[PDB]
């Protein structure tokens, strides 16, 4: 779960060699649904998302 | 904004727990309703809530069922005998020991 | 628009009585204005009696240490008030005639 | 509905298709000629001046609505508050004296009447346990008054928390087991007229105003009562279709219908619970239920 | 009787010159707290109506008028000194209240309302 | 507890780097920024490594139950 | 989640006209006309007597509720399919509204415009004995937003006293899933063994 | 209890020790808060329930919950009835006992008529509706009870009939007994030898129901967090150990009278004796307060004023820290409410604004009711000095109720602790309600504590009763706001906030209206409900469902593990700081519980396993230790 | 000293009692002793009018100052938000949501139409 | 049916009340049943089934 009520199960454990890398070369931990947000509504995961990576650079 | 995390402060502590007042001082005000609650049983004022407790709930008393064979009179059925005023004045918390 | 003050009597002249409404009290009997004595502080005891009328008075615990109330005398021809420390007396009224009480218990 | 089939439905309601001549304008008329009216609904005030001496006297005094307020908003004339004050109310405000003194052991004024407001007040005075005086505003209908006079052996009522409690009872007019009705919205064209109550035996003399053919309640144990068994299977399907419809839940005629057909197979109408389960074959049928 | 000691009886009083006149003599009532004194002041300046203020050793007051059941008192001749000063119950004349004020100040609306 | 001998995301050793990070800290008195850059830490997702580690070992060396006192 | 500058500007002039909205219905209800201030010592009595009687504080409430979401419906019809930054064939939370994928164009409205009237058991917002609805506010103050009207919007937050209301309404929809686990469980049952 | 951080260590302890709760054969236990009602302080409420009791029961009646200085509890009830009798309910031994008022209110002091006349009718002589009221409620005594003249003689026939369920000896006469029915239950909270200040209060309360039942007063709300208060913990405890030494002290009793019911030996000054009796006489307190706090039974031979007899006591959870801070911080209405048909008590109110959290409430059955408290929100545990300020209304424009007789909802009735002392105008009100708050921020005043709450309600037409309520006792809840002159901290409960105007921000305080600030918006949150980052950002059912998903992570209970036995605990392995965090992360020092872990998190919808709950782990940072826990 | 219909005593304040219900000319206080047998005092007169709750009606509701009933129709709710109509030719439809689920699923919009009424629920 | 002892908790229910409730003997064992060769888990999704 995050902190704004974004739980969900574990569903597969997933592979570096086919899960999708940038071009800074960091395969994500956590790769979670679009379609979760629209229904939710927690938009304080995407100011926490563009935050917590503005803070760790 | 600027709200830093405390990295050198944070491993300074971990390794020495402080010898004085705690840090984090909010974190006992948080059971302020348990702690001083369980402290106003026995201080404050008259002498804490179990000691001006005491004595409200005062006397329990009874009498006899046997006579003393007094002076056959109306006060030979005016008398009940001998009375217990039984009562608690004072009770108190001691802090816990160990007996052997 | 302003007055002044004459006389501040600190020996008892007046007193007043807080009685209940539409009291009348017939004017044949007098009343006892005594005072309560360690060896500081003042407070009034009143009591009086006729055949059937017994009634006492007394002040107040809280509002005499504190709130002082005053009786003065005016006359706008004057422009002039006296003053005295007058006591508020609260006040009951019993009855001799009804003065009973049972016995102290079931009797039976 | 489906469950206890109770012939005491919460809400019953009767849904009245009006005609054509028939206006909106003679339709609200014709809803004010039906909605029950209360002789609490026409008062202003009551002023109750007790006095005592001679026999404790209690003066009750009303103050009405304006003559051309009351009847617009209720359809009761002057004529019809007095029908009532006289012949009913007073009956009902002496039965509830008389039943505290049994709990008891254990502005303007207005005179010089002429020979019809006398002879009336004569007919009450032999007619009423505890009254000897009496008037009616016969002019405008603002106010009416009677003057009661009881025993002095009596103590202190509360004369006005009675009057309070009777003018709540006393109907002016009301036909009867109909509380109210009310002319809503026409939709789809259906032009009706809802009555809070289920009288059919009333409503079909109102044939000058309501199309009779078309009545329909909610109520299926009335519908049942007055037009066949056929007409409460249809009373039926069209009461749970409303439950569905209204949160845009379709299903469909076929489990409708049979659900109307289950209930109605004795030509009655019976609860799915244990009692409607009496009349079956099966007995483990019934074991196994409760 | 017999009310226990500390209780003593008063057999002198002072005077009250009141005479139940027919001009007459404005009897009152006023009211004042324990901070102020009425022997170390002199005056009572009060207006005809209730809008006054009078400021005694920088306490500032105000002296309400209640005019519009307390009863008078006066003393008998000299032997019990008390009879109620009545002309046939009576009622005083003007009664009014010193009541203690204090300013309190206004807000300060450049400086506690920060943009 | 300890600091975690792999990053999570890239897969950097990045065991070997807290405390010299701690030493950048106090010593240097830089700040975060430039002593994670002076460690050759430059993702974000290796950066948060060394950045945000609680190293709640230091609490635990506390309880020493084969010591006396 | 982004409107345009322009588009941001739209709904800034649309909220403006709200401001008088609050005053305007409760200057309907009262049968005062013509626009008397708020603070008039005669509109403060009639208010008074609406809060007393739960008939006619929820004309109060359906009236001003009324015009209100006038106003909502204005600032959605004007921004939210043109006045964005970002548009439907690369705008993920349009495209997965438009589609059905996920959610609906009510969701995407709050995200982007504004939440709007946070309704109540079928009305308002609830109000103290003092004529306040929170400590915050005037007693009787006339304002949509006073009585739980949201100008703010999820993608740039919602100040503390429309939190507060919001949080209300979020409590409502879940004591309802308290009192709704099972309904229905009698009544299938026993329709299930008569038609069995 | 007075112990450093470095010698919690030393001593096995978590460094932070939070304290608060006890240990029952090694269960970790603690005592639930209760909401009740406010103390000394009468609410004229409309009851449907009234009308249960039979005939003529009306709707309406007064009800106090009177304490005692030893924080128990005596509920006193003041119905009315139709046929204008008004009666007074109380409860004896868990029984439930209805009597005359004017045998209540002629047994405290020497009553006349007009005392008992003028006490309810000050002025409104000429309204009519409530002088007709009177004469039921004097000529209904006079004539049911005839025999009745005097004080002395009332309390003959009310200790007559009371006497058996008080349980006196036969040596206590009848107005020794019926004094004590007016010592031990009639509003107990103005003491014995408190019988002026009863009389007064009483005739407060029958013209507050009478001005009930004219419709002039709006029936106060029991469930709405003005009219109600905190009990706490610790003094539930003391409850019940009062109750536990008096069955113990009758015990004696009864097992003294089995010995006379024999007649074995009995010298009652011997010293030999007395030690006989008490071998046999279970004297072991300690082991039934233990049975309470085990079970949370409410075992009671007299029974106290609460509701329910059960689940007074829960288990404190260590699944992680933030589940074990939020059990003392938790309030609950009632288990008497969950069980009701009617979901208007779970309503969220704007009484609780910075008393209790909008959002830290459990979802599910005990939503609404199991609502926590917010951040800056304390109780008082002990009372202030309340001796001072009756000196001081007098020196103010209060009139002294010994010699007023002026009641009415005309007048502005001043109060202390349900103590009425005195009676002012409306306009002089306001005044020294405001005057006194501005001598209690600023602490020159020697006798007005900051924790005095000052709660004036201005008179309406139709609404709440007015007065000057003010209040200083324990179990209260408070909150602090900044006093806008002088910019000082001001101590607020919840009966004054709903007539003072608090502003949020400094940037919204309006001319001549707000009179207080909140120190900032935050205040008003949780602890737990305020670590949620950008909350203003999330739908509100989000923000509730983190406060449920908080508590059951797993992350760090403790560091002194290895000193505990309990059942079974969680341990993630490898916590992390956040990188977003809010500045209230800092101050409750949670830092030392890391909770979570930071995580790159891309935001795509790129495998197909993964809709609407559903996430996508990478297989190689699991492997690498990814949120691994024991 | 008569207050209304209640006339109390003179020098104990005892309520005396009621003079008319007295037997043959004969009254006294109980306290004390007034006697006043030939019962001097006049006609009690107390008038008491009802208090305007006791008679609740829809005439007495048109002579507030409040509006305190709407019209038939003259209150439509904000009939002008943007969808897709299913049936026939509609673009704005009126919308309503409810929470259902206990927090971990959002919530679901009802629509009624403007221009012909039709009932209707999406999904999303 | 029987009074008896009649301090709570009545002890041996009888071969009525072995029949009689929602569990009983006629919906707990006849009406609905306990089965072989079942299993229940955790489902999880998969767009390749």
């Amino acid at each position: 779960s995050s902190r704004h009520g974004q739980k969900g199960v574990c569903s597969r454990k997933w592979p570096t060699i086919d899960m999708p890398f940038s071009e800074t070369g960091i395969q994500p931990d956590i790769i979670i649904n679009p379609h979760a947000f629209p229904s939710r509504m927690t938009i304080g995961m995407f100011v926490e998302s563009l935050a917590g990576k503005a803070g760790a650079l | 904004r600027t709200a830093d995390f405390r990295t050198l402060e944070r491993e300074s502590r971990f390794i020495n727990p402080p010898k004085d007042k705690s840090a984090f001082p909010l974190l006992q005000e948080a059971v302020q309703p348990h702690i001083g609650s369980f402290n106003a049983l026995t201080e404050g004022p008259d002498g804490g809530l179990l000691n001006l407790g005491v004595k409200d709930i005062g006397e329990k008393v009874i009498f006899d069922g046997k006579p003393l064979n007094s002076e056959d009179e109306i006060s030979n059925s005016g008398y009940l005998g001998n009375k217990l005023s039984v009562s608690v004045e004072q009770v108190s918390i001691a802090k816990p020991m160990s007996n052997d | 628009s302003e007055i002044e003050i004459e006389s501040v009597q600190d020996q008892p002249s007046v007193a007043v009585g807080s009685f209940f409404k539409g009291f009348r009290a017939p004017s044949d009997t007098t009343f006892d204005l005594y005072k309560k004595k360690k060896s500081e502080k003042d407070e009034f005891v009143l009591h009086g009696e006729n055949e059937r009328l017994e009634y006492e008075g007394y002040t107040d615990s809280s509002s005499q240490a504190s709130n002082q109330y005053v009786v003065g005398l005016f006359n706008p021809e004057k422009k002039s008030i006296q003053l005295y420390k007058a006591p508020v007396l609260v006040s009951k009224v019993v009855s001799k005639s009804s003065k009973n009480l049972r016995g102290p218990k079931i009797k039976s | 509905i489906v469950m206890t089939a109770s012939a005491a439905i919460k809400t019953p309601q009767m849904t009245l298709p009006i005609w054509n001549d028939v206006s909106d304008e003679q339709a609200d008329t014709f809803c004010k000629s039906i909605s029950k009216v209360l002789l609490s609904e026409v008062i202003d005030k009551v002023i109750v001046t007790e006095t005592t001496g001679t026999a404790r006297s209690y003066v009750i005094h009303m103050r009405f609505f304006d003559n051309n307020e009351y009847s617009e908003e209720y359809d009761v004339s002057k004529e019809e508050l007095q029908n009532v004050i006289s012949n009913q109310f007073i009956h009902l405000l002496e039965a509830a004296i008389v039943k505290e003194i049994k709990k008891q052991k254990r502005v303007e004024a207005n005179n010089n009447m002429n020979k019809v407001q006398r002879d009336r007040q004569s007919a009450i005075i032999s007619h009423h346990r505890f009254i000897t005086k009496y008037n009616f505003d016969d002019e405008s209908g603002k106010w009416c008054e009677f003057k009661l006079e009881l025993a002095a052996d009596t103590e202190k009522l509360l004369m006005v928390n009675i009057v309070e409690e009777i003018c709540r009872k006393s109907i002016i007019r009301q036909i009867p087991h109909i509380d109210r009705c009310v002319h809503p919205e026409p939709e789809n064209g259906k032009r009706v007229l809802v009555t809070e109550g289920v009288n059919f035996q009333a409503m079909w003399d109102q044939e000058a105003f309501i199309d009779v053919d078309g009545i329909t309640s909610n109520d299926v144990a009335a519908v049942l009562k007055t037009y066949g068994v056929e007409a409460a299977r249809n009373t039926i399907v069209n009461e749970i279709n409303n439950v569905f419809s209204r949160y845009a839940i379709s299903v469909s005629f076929r489990h409708l219908d049979l659900i109307a057909d289950m209930m109605t197979r004795q030509g009655t109408y019976l609860a799915f619970n244990r009692q409607g389960m009496e009349t079956s074959t099966s007995s483990f049928m019934k074991m196994s239920y409760e | 009787f017999s009310i226990p000691d500390g209780f003593k009886k008063c057999k002198h009083l002072k005077n009250f010159p009141l005479n139940g006149d027919n001009k007459q003599q404005q009897v009152w009532l006023i009211k004042f707290p324990s901070n102020v004194d009425i022997s170390k002041l002199k005056s009572l300046p009060v207006d005809f109506e209730s809008s006054t203020t009078m400021t005694i050793d920088k306490h500032d007051y105000k002296i309400m008028d209640d005019t519009d059941n307390m009863t008078l008192l006066v003393p008998s001749e000299s032997k019990e000194s008390l009879k109620i000063a009545s002309t046939a119950p009576l009622q005083f004349d003007k009664v009014f209240s010193v009541s203690e004020t204090a300013k309190i100040p206004a807000i300060d609306y450049s400086k506690v309302r920060v943009p | 507890m300890i600091v975690p001998v792999r990053c999570f995301s890239c897969g950097k050793v990045v065991g070997d780097k807290w405390e010299s990070y701690l030493n950048l800290l106090q010593e240097d008195e830089l700040d975060e920024g430039t002593a994670l850059s002076r460690l050759g830490l430059k993702r974000y997702c290796c950066r948060r490594m060394i950045l945000t580690h609680v190293d709640l070992i230091e609490k635990f060396l506390r309880y020493n139950p084969l010591e006396k006192r | 989640l982004r409107l345009t500058a322009e588009g941001n500007k739209w709904r800034t002039d649309i909220l403006k006209t709200s401001v008088d909205t609050g005053r305007e219905a409760a200057a309907e209800v009262t049968n005062l006309d013509k626009d008397t201030p708020a603070d008039d010592p005669e509109l403060l009595k009639r208010l008074q007597e609406i809060l007393r009687d739960n008939n006619k504080s929820g004309i109060l409430d359906a009236v001003t509720s009324s015009k209100v979401n006038a106003i909502t419906s204005q600032v959605v019809s004007k921004c939210v399919p043109d006045g964005t930054m970002k548009k439907f064939p690369c705008n993920s939370m349009q495209a997965m509204a438009l589609s059905g994928a996920k959610g609906s164009n009510v969701n995407v409205s709050q995200i982007m415009c504004l939440l709007g009237q946070q309704a109540l058991e079928g009305r308002r917002v609830p109000v103290m004995v003092s004529g306040k609805t929170l400590p915050s506010f005037k007693p009787y103050e006339t304002d949509a937003m006073a009585g739980g009207y949201v100008k703010g919007r999820f993608y740039s937050g919602i100040k503390p006293q429309e939190y507060y209301f919001h949080c209300m309404a979020g409590r409502e929809g879940l004591i309802d899933t308290a009192v709704k686990t099972s309904r229905s469980g009698y009544l299938q049952r026993c329709l299930t063994k008569q038609l069995e | 209890n007075k112990m450093s951080p470095y010698e919690l260590v030393q001593h096995k302890e978590e460094s932070d020790e939070i304290g608060g709760y006890f240990i029952v054969n090694g269960i970790e236990k603690l005592i639930r808060m209760l909401i009740v009602q406010r103390r000394n302080h009468p609410m004229a409420i409309i009851r449907p329930s009234f009308a249960n009791r039979g005939a003529s029961y009306s709707h309406y009646g007064i009800q106090i919950r009177s304490v005692r200085p030893d924080q128990t509890s005596q509920t006193n009830v003041l119905h009315y009835l139709n046929d204008g009798q008004v009666t007074f309910r109380f409860s004896w031994r868990k029984n439930e006992y209805l009597v005359p008022v004017v045998m209540i209110l002629k047994a405290l002091c020497h009553t006349s008529d007009r005392e008992i006349f003028d006490g309810i009718i000050g002025n409104d002589v000429k309204d009519s509706f409530l002088t007709d009221r009177l004469e039921l409620l004097l000529r209904g005594f006079k004539k049911r009870y005839p025999h009745l003249q005097n004080r002395t003689q009332v309390l003959q026939y009310l200790g007559d009939k009371f006497r058996v369920v008080f349980q006196a000896s036969p040596d206590q006469s009848d107005l020794e007994v019926g004094q004590e029915v007016l010592d031990r239950i009639v509003l107990v909270h103005l003491g014995k030898d408190g019988s002026q200040d009863k009389f007064r209060m009483l005739l407060f309360m029958i013209r507050k129901l009478y001005s009930l039942v004219a419709g002039e007063c709006s029936p106060d709300n029991p469930d709405a967090t003005q009219h109600q208060e905190v009990l706490l913990g610790g003094f539930l405890y003391g409850m019940i150990l009062k109750e536990k030494i008096d069955e113990y002290l009758q015990n004696i009793i009864a097992q003294v009278r089995m010995d006379i019911n024999r007649g074995m030996a009995i010298n009652f000054k011997d010293k030999r004796y007395m030690s006989r009796v008490l071998m046999r006489v279970n004297e072991n307190i300690g082991s039934k307060m233990q049975y309470f706090l085990s079970t949370g039974n409410l075992v009671s031979q007299s029974g106290l004023d609460l509701q329910q007899v059960s689940g007074y006591t829960v288990v404190a959870e260590k699944i992680n820290f933030y589940r074990f801070i939020s059990h003392f911080r938790m309030v609950h209405r009632g288990s008497f409410f969950a069980q009701l048909k009617t979901t208007t008590v779970r309503k969220l109110l704007p009484e609780s604004w910075g008393f209790l959290c909008p959002v830290h409430t459990p979802d599910g059955s005990p939503c609404g009711l199991l609502n926590h408290f917010a951040h800056k929100c304390r109780i008082s545990t002990q009372q202030s000095d309340v001796s001072r300020i009756p000196s001081i209304l007098y020196s103010l424009g209060v009139a002294p109720a010994s010699h007023t007789f002026a009641a009415g909802p005309s007048l502005c009735c001043v109060q202390i602790d349900g103590k009425i002392i005195g009676w002012v105008s409306h306009e002089q009100g306001k005044i020294i309600a405001d005057t006194l708050r501005y001598w209690k921020v600023e602490g020159k005043t020697p006798g007005l504590p900051i924790d005095l709450e000052i709660g004036y309600v201005p008179p309406s037409t139709r609404g709440q009763y007015p007065g000057l309520y003010l209040f200083g006792g324990h179990s209260r809840m408070l909150r602090p706001v900044r006093y806008l002159p002088l910019d000082k901290e001001d101590i607020v409960g919840p009966f004054e906030q709903v007539y003072m105007n608090i502003a949020v921000t400094p940037q919204e305080i309006q001319n001549n209206v707000h009179t207080h600030v909140e120190f900032t918006p935050t205040n008003i949150l949780s602890i737990l409900a305020n670590l949620t980052p950008f909350s203003d950002f999330n739908q509100s059912p989000r923000n509730m469902y983190q406060c449920q998903m908080g508590k059951q992570t797993m992350g760090t209970p403790g560091v002194a593990l290895c000193h505990r036995s309990d059942n079974k605990l969680y341990r993630l392995q490898t916590g992390q700081t956040p990188i977003v965090k809010a500045n209230l992360y800092d101050d409750y020092g949670m830092d030392n519980f890391p909770n979570g872990f930071n995580a790159v998190v891309a935001v795509i919808s790129y495998t197909g396993y993964d809709m609407d709950d559903a996430m996508i782990i990478n297989k190689s940072a699991d492997e690498r230790g990814f949120g691994y826990g024991t | 000293s008569v207050v209304g219909s209640l006339i109390f005593c003179l020098d104990c304040g005892d309520l005396l009692e009621n003079p008319n219900a007295v037997l043959g000319s004969n009254v006294e206080c109980s306290q004390c002793k007034a006697i006043y047998p030939k019962s001097q005092f006049s006609n009690l007169k107390v008038v008491t009018t009802t208090a305007d709750d006791a008679f609740p009606s829809s005439l007495r509701a048109k002579k507030s100052v409040v509006k305190t009933s709407l019209k038939k129709n003259e209150l439509k709710d904000g009939a002008t938000i943007k969808e897709k109509c299913p049936q026939c030719g509609n673009e704005e439809m009126n919308y309503h949501t409810l929470q259902l689920r206990s927090a971990d699923e959002g919530a679901t919009v009802f629509y009624t139409c403007t221009s012909c009424g039709y009932k209707f629920r999406t999904n999303n | 049916k029987a009074q008896g002892r009649t301090s709570g908790k009545v002890p041996i229910p009888g071969v009525k009340q072995a029949l009689e409730k929602k569990e009983g003997l006629f919906r707990k064992h006849m009406m609905g049943k306990r089965v072989n060769y079942a299993a229940r888990s955790v489902i999880s999704p998969d767009p390749n089934i």
